[PDB]
């Protein structure tokens, strides 16, 4: 098991990583284009209250 | 406001977050089994000794 379990530990090492990159990559493509729509939707509401 | 655009954005991005999620559960639960290799290191003198 000690040697199972030295071996499951670099797949798992492997991860989170790439996961965690691509998380950040459409994180950053998705979050410009909902901050200029807030921001535009906010401005419309201000002007028109 | 996610169906006036696309909403395959929102999909994708909890699809992800989901993916985070059970990757850090996944990460802890190998830093247990890190713990159990500790302890089987602690007990492998012990077993030598023995």
């Amino acid at each position: 098991e000690l040697r199972e379990l030295e071996h499951t530990v670099p797949q798992q090492s492997k991860d989170l990583e790439t996961i965690k990159a691509k998380l950040k990559e459409d994180h950053a493509v998705l979050e410009p284009k909902l901050d200029d729509i807030v921001s535009k939707i906010s401005a419309r509401f201000a002007r028109l209250f | 406001t996610i169906r006036s655009i696309d909403a395959s954005l929102l999909d994708v991005l909890d699809e992800l977050r989901e993916l985070q999620g059970n990757e850090q559960s996944l990460q802890k639960d190998l830093d247990f089994k890190k713990a159990k290799i500790v302890h089987l290191r602690q007990e492998s003198d012990k077993l030598r000794k023995s």
